[PDB]
């Protein structure tokens, strides 16, 4: 009876209100975002322009649909050749369903050890930088799609990524547990990872502003609304 | 200019 997107909505507050219960109440969730397509969302797949960006639109935007004190609800759009860039999720448990195109995912966290002095990165760091760069691990980079599961993250684990839109447009639903609040220490840090002069292997990363061609702009959500 | 939102953190939206 109730809209897919209700029940997901319902079962994510049910989950993040490890407690008794959460394991098999995050799997039950995982499952229903498995049966999740964009039809179910009125979102109709978006292909590209072929056409350069305009320096007056944003390269990603986002549709809200839900947020309590426990998760946050809702869905990026990615234009062609358009990232969200390495960033972390502190203290965060984060879940992301493809809706359409291809997405890639690398995944890293954060290892704390010094810089080496003889260690070199190109293109080369400023002196503050060489200070603040700080070991981590880059656990996975692989490509997504609708027919892909959910991709999770933790506290502890993958904690920290970046998601490229692959050969055109994409778009992806995510569920973030609990919600960013930066009044309570809990804010979005964006990363570099370095090169210096596979899988899993020790990076390099290096805390930066947000990129000055990056942001994201909210547009109406079309979908089945979310009821208390 | 900076927006603080549940999605994003503080996020500058522009
Ligand atoms: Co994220």
């Amino acid at each position: 009876m109730a809209s897919l997107i209700q029940r997901i909505a319902r079962q994510a507050s049910l989950t993040f209100r490890m407690q008794p219960g959460f394991p098999e109440n995050l799997s039950k969730l995982k499952s229903l975002l498995t049966q999740l397509r964009a039809e179910d969302l009125n979102i109709a797949p978006r292909k590209a322009t072929l056409q350069p960006l305009p320096p007056n639109l944003p390269p990603v935007t986002y549709m809200h649909i839900y947020e309590t004190d426990g998760f946050s609800l809702g869905v990026f759009l990615l234009k062609s050749g358009t990232s969200i860039p390495l960033h972390d999720h502190p203290g965060m448990h984060g879940m992301l369903k493809v809706l359409y195109g291809t997405v890639r995912i690398s995944c890293m966290d954060k290892l704390p050890r010094a810089l080496p002095p003889e260690q070199q990165f190109e293109p080369p760091l400023q002196p503050r930088e060489r200070e603040a760069v700080r070991p981590g691990v880059l656990r996975s980079r692989a490509e997504y799609t609708e027919a892909s599961g959910p991709c999770i993250l933790t506290p502890h684990r993958d904690n920290l990524h970046q998601i490229d839109a692959v050969e055109g447009p994409a778009a992806f639903l995510d569920i973030l547990a609990p919600p960013y609040d930066p009044d309570d220490g809990r804010d979005c840090h964006y990363y570099r990872v370095l090169e210096p002069v596979d899988l899993p292997r020790e990076v390099w990363l290096l805390e930066t502003p947000q990129a000055d061609d990056f942001w994201c702009e909210g547009e109406p959500y079309p979908g089945p609304k979310v009821f208390p | 200019y900076i927006v603080k939102t549940f999605w994003l953190g503080s996020h500058r939206q522009c």
